[PDB]
RNA sequence: AGGAUAGUGGCCUACCAUGGUUUCAACGGGUAACGGGGAAUAAGGGUUCGAUUCCGGAGAGGGAGCCUGAGAAACGGCUACCACAUCCAAGGAAGGCAGCAGGCGCGCAAAUUACCCAAUCCCGACACGGGGAGGUAGUGACAAUAAAUAACGAUACAGGGUUGUAAUUGGAAUGAGUACAAUGUAAAUACCUUAACGAGGAACAAUUGGAGGGCAAGUCUGGUGCCAGCAGCCGCGGUAAUUCCAGCUCCAAAAGCGUAUAUUAAAGUUGUUGCAGUUAAAAAGCUCGUAGUUGAACCUUGGGCUUGGCUGGCCGGUCCUGGACCCAGCCGAGCCUUUCCUUCUGGCCAGGACUUUUAC
């Protein structure tokens, strides 16, 4: 009806990246799918590790549903999940802020903008400035 | 070839043919319901006049 | 660039459009298995045409040559294994008298009528495609899966459809709530 | 002994001279001399634009007696001036001089079909629009 | 082509990689280094494709810049490094050592060693000749120069290389019934004493191999490397198979079995 | 002999010979010619294609010449000319999408001036930056896979041994679509999952070509009347047109179906396999004759002895399976027959000396 069943194989112990990593079955019949938030929950309550040591992604539901498989990681210690993940994992944990900046466009119109000045800003928008006699 | 003539007269027969409407009838199946049908109307309910089989009988 | 992925064609059209005595043949055997088109008989045709190919190159070989025991047993041991050929026929001699009918026996459709699961087989199309059908604990809605013998014995309704014990349709949920 | 040569090292004599005799099959000679490139008018390509000379009529090729509605074309790619078939029962109103129309062949495939005479063409669209479409009323002419 | 290529298409790369094909337009490709290009293994694949340690080519940089992979007893933090046959990589981390050593399938097997033969190699003696100032040198397969070897070493042979000192610890003279593993064509892997040795001046000498099975192949004096003084007695351990090479109709039948 | 080159070399110079290729097709011309891996069709043999996901090559409007550098005769480097072409205050200055997207032109003919380095990899002083390479989406009926457009009952008739339909009557089932949401993702879209919504004319309505023959399916009704038109070919229209224009009905394939062109099989109509040449097309008027092609027979056969392996069985020794013995059959050896089989040292493996040339 509920009943979250968790499956795990193909586990590795990484301490390479102060990891455990795994391959996550959930069995959730009569239930849409789970939540990633809820299954890093139950996986801290199964494996006795902090919420913020584990992340799952991938996840794709069978046919017919009640099923889904996935990719899951469990790091040593909350500060080596914060050094060995990627910026976006972690932005969707919460453990991160999302880097804001302009548009691919903005930032190559900008590098190509600046490309056509040797030196200083200050001495060229001075000397520019200078020309202009208005 | 020596080639010309009038060209007035285009369009000739099917400009006077009188137009007649469509009936109204009832939408064929599709897919395998057609094929359903067909198979019933020539191996199980043959129509044949002592060997005498026709798919479109005029009214004769 | 990206490496090409792979596709091919699978099924001929008959070289002569118009022939009664085939075209009744077609219709007659689509009427029997519930088919929607004449591709699907063509399907059939194309994969026992290649097949009879491959078998006779492989009878061409000599008796023990390596190429003809490997590949041909294997070859058996497949049709033996989706319930084509049967246990007593594993020759590839037996294999060149095989007929369509055998593949179309061995079809999702074919086999949910012939389970008593249906009233008739245009009953079985209809009912694979509803998502009314599981095979294992894996629903499945191709009509044309083809059952292999070992799960021959696993095919009943879907565990959450209203036949087998799940819950009520749409258009009974509308009466009965009224 | 057959008149061919047989023997295992006159390989040069079999290849040169079926190499001969391949000009004898005249859809050998067209592919190679490139006539369609050469001498077709539409340069070997299935379709081919034109503008709309003139409405003229052409008399059919006895027994049969009937004025073949028509049209003279002049292709854009080429300049050359063609003679092309408008089909259907009175289709030849649906084109007008200095009309664009997409043709194609009549399927001969280069030579004259049924009673008319030196036409190898048909028109297919007239401004952008198929015949069939406006035969049909499916759609209506762009003016 | 106005210089050196730096980029390679995936289809293009090794097969014995077993790269698949959707994945990507490119694939690694390895360094200058000890190994030919078409006889490497880039470290990039062995951590993500092979040990599937690393999920993508991010997380294998990022374990090699904490200086944990070790190869030949030196820490390497190149991702594309061309690590060979008989090159030993080391995961002190994980406590592992490996040797690249083949199947006989071809392939580089995942052969994890003890630590006590992790701490030397064999290296094939391409060249022996005299350097600068009449100084003899050995070149191995993988670009080791070592100077002053055994005046008895020749090319062809095998040496024992110590691996923390660089020296020659001894050596294995070229002959008949010498174990030989093939590093090349299609007998790849395969392993066997040799039966005979046929010379052709000018041309390419061949190599006559007995499998243990007492099945003979031929291969080119080029892909010989001597792994032992007779037969039965390697100097380092072979991979899971022996490199003995079984037919298909033998391999259906042994995967039968063993379920 | 020199010079030059990173280096060989008429690569170039000086001097000197008169050589070099070619009917076994040189040289020249054409190519709607970049080569290959490969593609279409295919009984076999073949025929046709390959600009294009990989490799090699060539070019960056056309030439030519260079700087830097390990590497370029580079072109998102430079110099000059030619052709285009931009700004100008008329003194001058600056260009190169056969990169991505986009525009014009050309045409029968081909999509967004979008998002991102998360994946794949590459570059750098680099664990951090950059990457229209690459990935994502948009347009997209190029092709390819699967696969809806309905299923089951009751009456009423007909009917055949127990149920197949022809009509008017029910309640079930489901996704196309919609959508909370979760998943997916760099972020999204979509897919996959999934609450609620979402099917009786279930208007949630399949089309495209045909119905004389080839070729499956009308001598039905109306209209026209050698006109209009159809018709790949043979043929159809002058008053009941089986072929036109329509209506009805039917046939074929179906999310596909038709047309044009090219190409393959059919084509044993290119024929080596495998054509034909008296009269249908086709033996030079007749001899000689070089090249080419093609060329009678003949030189160790038979016999004897020993042995290795595997098929049928008799043995059966049966857990479909395994032994000496025995028979036939099949494959290889090793000697002897006047005996080819190179010849020598350490003593069949390793170290010297010889060998008619091929084709197969
Ligand atoms: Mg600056
Ligand atoms: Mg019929
Ligand atoms: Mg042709
Ligand atoms: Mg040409
Ligand atoms: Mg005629
Ligand atoms: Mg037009
Ligand atoms: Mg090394
Ligand atoms: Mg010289
Ligand atoms: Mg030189
Ligand atoms: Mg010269
Ligand atoms: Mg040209
Ligand atoms: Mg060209
Ligand atoms: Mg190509
Ligand atoms: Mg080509
Ligand atoms: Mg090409
Ligand atoms: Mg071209
Ligand atoms: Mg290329
Ligand atoms: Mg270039
Ligand atoms: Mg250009
Ligand atoms: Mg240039
Ligand atoms: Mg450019
Ligand atoms: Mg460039
Ligand atoms: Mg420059
Ligand atoms: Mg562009
Ligand atoms: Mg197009
Ligand atoms: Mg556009
Ligand atoms: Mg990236
Ligand atoms: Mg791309
Ligand atoms: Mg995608
Ligand atoms: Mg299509
Ligand atoms: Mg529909
Ligand atoms: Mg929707
Ligand atoms: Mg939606
Ligand atoms: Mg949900
Ligand atoms: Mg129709
Ligand atoms: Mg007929
Ligand atoms: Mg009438
Ligand atoms: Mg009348
Ligand atoms: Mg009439
Ligand atoms: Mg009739
Ligand atoms: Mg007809
Ligand atoms: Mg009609
Ligand atoms: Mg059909
Ligand atoms: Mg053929
Ligand atoms: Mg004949
Ligand atoms: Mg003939
Ligand atoms: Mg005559
Ligand atoms: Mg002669
Ligand atoms: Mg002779």
């Amino acid at each position: 009806s509920d009943a979250v069943t968790i499956r795990t194989r193909k586990v590795i112990s990484n301490p390479l990246l102060a990891r455990r990593q795994f391959v996550i079955d959930v069995l959730h019949p009569n239930r849409a799918n789970v939540s990633k938030d809820e299954l890093r929950e139950k996986l801290a309550e199964i494996y006795k590790a902090e919420k913020d040591a584990v992340s799952v992604f991938g996840f794709r539901t069978q046919f017919g549903g009640g099923k889904s498989t996935g990719f899951g990681l469990i790091y040593q210690s909350v500060a080596d999940a914060k050094r060995f993940e990627p910026a976006y994992r972690l932005v969707r944990y919460g453990l991160a802020e999302k880097v804001e900046k302009a548009s691919r466009q903005q930032r190559k119109q900008k590098k190509n903008r600046d490309k056509k000045i040797f030196g200083t800003q200050r001495r060229a928008q001075k000397r520019a400035a200078r020309r202009n006699a208005d | 070839g020596k080639v010309h003539g009038s060209l007035a007269r285009a369009g000739k027969v099917k400009s006077q043919t009188p137009k007649v409407e469509k009936q109204e009838k009832p939408k064929k199946p599709q897919g395998r319901a057609y094929m359903r049908l067909l198979y019933t109307r020539r191996f199980v309910n043959v129509t044949l006049t002592n060997g005498k089989r026709k798919m479109n009988p005029s009214p004769a | 660039p990206r490496a090409p992925r792979t596709y091919s064609k699978t099924y001929s059209v008959p070289k002569r459009p118009y022939e009664s005595a085939r075209l009744d043949a077609e219709l007659k055997l689509a009427g029997e298995y519930g088919l929607k088109n004449k591709r699907e008989i063509y399907r059939i045709g194309f994969q026992l045409s290649k097949i009879r190919r491959a078998a006779r190159d492989l009878l061409t070989r000599d008796e023990k040559d390596p190429k003809r025991l490997f590949e041909g047993n294997a070859l058996i041991r497949r049709l033996v294994r989706i319930g084509v050929l049967s246990e007593d026929k594993m020759k590839l001699d037996y294999v060149l008298a095989l007929k369509p009918e055998d593949f179309l026996e061995r079809r999702l459709q074919t086999q949910v009528f012939k389970l008593g699961l249906a009233r008739s087989i245009h009953h079985a199309r209809v009912l694979i495609t509803q998502r009314h059908i599981a095979v294992g604990k894996q629903i499945v809605n191709i009509p044309s899966f083809t059952v292999r013998l070992d799960s021959q014995k696993h095919i009943d309704f879907a565990h959450n459809s209203p036949y087998g014990g799940g819950r009520a349709g749409r258009v009974k949920r509308k009466n009965q709530g009224k | 002994g057959k008149g061919k040569p047989r023997g295992l090292n006159s390989a040069r004599k079999l290849r040169v001279h079926r190499r001969n005799n391949r000009w004898a099959d005249q859809a050998y000679k067209a592919r190679l001399l490139g006539t369609a490139f050469k001498s077709s008018p539409f340069g070997g390509s299935s379709h081919a634009k034109g503008i709309v000379l003139e409405k003229i009529g052409i008399e059919s090729k006895q027994p049969n007696s009937a004025i073949r509605k028509c049209v003279r074309v002049q292709l854009i790619k080429n300049g050359k001036k063609v003679t092309a078939f408008v089909p259907n029962d009175g289709c030849l109103n649906f084109v007008d001089e200095n009309d664009e129309v997409l043709l194609a062949g009549f399927g001969r495939r280069g030579k004259a079909k049924g009673d008319i005479p030196g036409v190898r063409f048909k028109v297919v669209k007239v401004s952008g629009v198929s015949l069939l479409a406006l035969w049909k009323e499916k759609k209506e002419k762009p003016r | 082509a106005r210089g050196p290529k730096k980029h390679l298409k995936r289809l293009a790369a090794p097969s014995h990689w077993m790269l698949d094909k959707l994945s990507g337009t490119y694939a690694p490709r390895p360094s200058a280094g000890p190994h030919k290009l078409r006889e490497s293994l880039p470290l990039v694949v062995f951590l993500r494709n092979r040990l599937k340690y690393a999920l993508n080519g991010r997380e294998v940089k990022a374990i090699m810049m904490q200086q944990h992979v070790q190869v030949d007893g030196k820490v390497r933090t190149d991702t594309t490094y061309p690590a060979g046959f008989m090159d030993v990589i080391t995961l002190e981390a994980t406590n592992e050592h490996f040797r690249l050593v083949y199947d006989v399938k071809g392939k580089f097997a995942v052969h994890r060693i003890s630590a006590e033969e992790a701490a030397y190699k064999l290296g094939k003696v391409k060249k022996v000749q005299l350097g600068k100032k009449g100084v003899p040198y050995v070149v191995t397969h993988d670009g080791r120069t070592i100077r002053y070897p055994d005046p008895l070493i020749r090319a062809n042979d095998t040496v024992k290389i110590d691996l923390a000192t660089g020296k020659i610890d001894d050596f294995i003279k070229f002959d008949t019934g010498r174990l030989v593993m093939v590093t090349g064509g299609r007998n790849l892997g395969r392993v066997g004493v040799i039966v005979h040795r046929e010379k052709h001046e000018g041309g390419f000498d061949l190599v006559h191999i007995k499998d243990a099975l007492e099945n003979t192949f031929v291969t080119r004096l080029s892909n010989v490397f001597v792994i032992g003084t007779e037969a039965g007695k390697p100097w380092v351990s072979l991979p899971k198979g022996k490199g003995i090479k079984l037919s298909i109709s033998e391999e259906r039948d042994r995967r039968r079995a063993q379920q």
